[PDB]
């Protein structure tokens, strides 16, 4: 089937899907399309872990399985500027509310 | 009404197939349309049944009377079987809005006696006491078959 | 064995489209899962279902007509045991064994 | 595919299929813009009330939705954290979806 993702860099986060046999650079090419950056610019992580821009995502160890609509994975997203990559850098959602107590 | 079992006395083999994460009751609407329960399937269980033709079926949560889909739709009527071959009735999850299923959750979270105590607009207390109802479903469902010419 | 060939006949009658409202629920074999019952296997210890009898008969089973009719009287019998006198499919099951009983009969010897 | 940011009260932005965005019955009006000209056609959406953890759990709710409906797979269950529960109510409710 298909892998559904998120793509987070800073504050900004990406929703969109993709194949488990479609790979990194083709993921970068949509990156490209929506925050217009050229894939040479671009690094992606799973988790705090640098993906081979050739290995597919099903390598990477996205699987439908594990990167569902409903419940989907998150590719880390960095750029370079000034001739370097910064670092990795997600900003976490927001917290909910303790749980009410009629809740429990 | 217009939504009953038409009393054919005609045998059907039927597969009720529970494809939900749910506990399925399965609902006969008898021949004055009256819903009768019947024998729920744990979730992922298939059972065989012995049924009618043109006898009404319908599918809900045991639990909170939730509704189902089978075959993708409302309602679930056997034909006559072709040369004997067993009719299947898969049962699986709507895709229900947001807002449904929050409301499905918080009941799930929160007695009745509750749910004004809850941080929220006046508007969504009516919303989550108005519990899903096979009564109520009958009655937009029985205008939905009127309003097909 | 002219009399199996009458067997037949009789067999043919019970499965004709004009018995249909009353025998259809003895054309083939007692789906337990189906009627939703748990102890029918317990209480009936040899079913049979017209079905099996086409089928006994058709592999030349039955040594005579005697054990035919046997099998026949075993379904209904099964019924009966199983069920309360009142009940609905008693009364088809009668039916049913009314046109057999009354075949069965007049076969010659 | 075009695409919508959606910025959360905390200022986190969500970049989302239109399409997937058209879910919501509130949003539909906010991106057509105003009447019957559906001229003044913008691709940015704020939220003064809704937090990152709520829209973007709303977010995973129009890829399931528009992924599941119709369709001839079997349904798994939208899932929700007692914690989100009641703000993702409030949202679902404000959104239409």
């Amino acid at each position: 089937m298909d892998v559904f993702l998120m793509i987070r860099r800073h504050k900004t986060t990406i929703f969109t899907d993709a194949k488990e046999s479609s790979t990194v650079f083709e993921l970068k090419r949509i990156v490209e399309g929506i925050l217009k950056r050229p894939p040479d610019e671009q690094r992606l992580y799973k988790d705090d872990q640098l993906l081979d821009d050739g290995k597919t995502l099903g390598e990477c160890g996205f699987t439908s399985q594990t990167a569902r609509p409903q419940a989907p994975a998150t590719v880390g997203l960095a750029f370079r500027a000034d001739d370097t990559f910064e670092a990795l850098c997600i900003e976490p959602f927001s917290s909910p509310p303790e749980l009410p107590d009629v809740m429990k | 009404p217009v939504l009953r079992s038409v009393n054919s006395r005609e045998p059907s083999q039927v597969i009720f197939c529970n494809r939900s994460p749910r506990v399925v009751l399965p609902v006969w609407l008898n021949f004055d349309g009256e819903p009768q329960p019947y024998p729920t399937l744990p979730p992922g269980t298939g059972r065989r049944i012995h049924s009618y033709r043109g006898h009404l079926w319908l599918f809900r949560d045991a639990g909170t009377h939730d509704g189902l889909l089978v075959n993708q739709t409302e309602l679930f009527v056997p034909s006559l079987n072709v040369d004997g071959q067993p009719i299947f009735a898969n049962i699986t999850l709507p895709v229900y809005t947001l807002k449904e299923r929050c409301l499905q959750v918080v009941r799930s979270l929160v007695k009745p006696e509750n749910y004004r105590r809850l941080d929220i607009v006046r508007s969504l207390y009516e919303d989550l006491e108005d519990h899903p109802n096979v009564q109520k479903d009958l009655e937009r469902l029985t205008q939905e078959r009127i309003a097909h010419q | 064995s002219e009399q199996l060939k009458c067997c037949s006949g009789i067999l043919k009658e019970m499965f004709a489209k004009k018995h249909a409202a009353y025998a259809w629920p003895f054309y083939k074999p007692v789906d337990v899962e189906a009627l939703g019952l748990h102890d029918y296997c317990d209480i009936i210890k040899h079913p049979m279902d017209m079905s099996t009898i086409k089928s006994k008969l058709e592999a030349r089973e039955y040594r005579d007509a005697q054990e035919f009719g046997a099998d026949v009287r075993l379904m209904f019998s099964n019924c009966y045991k199983y069920n309360p006198p009142d009940h609905e499919v008693v009364a088809m099951a009668r039916k049913l064994q009314d046109v057999f009983e009354m075949r069965f009969a007049k076969m010659p010897d | 595919m075009m695409y919508v940011k959606l910025i959360s009260s905390d200022g986190h932005e969500f970049i989302v299929k239109r399409e997937h965005a058209l879910t919501s019955g509130t949003i539909k009006a906010m991106l057509s813009g105003p009447g019957q000209f559906a001229e003044n056609e913008t691709n940015e959406v704020n939220f003064r009330e809704i937090p990152s953890h709520v829209l973007s759990k709303v977010c995973m709710y129009f890829t399931y939705k528009v992924r599941y409906t119709n369709s001839s797979t079997e349904i798994p269950e939208f899932p929700i954290a007692p914690e989100i529960a009641l703000e993702l109510l409030m949202a679902a409710n404000f959104l239409d979806c």
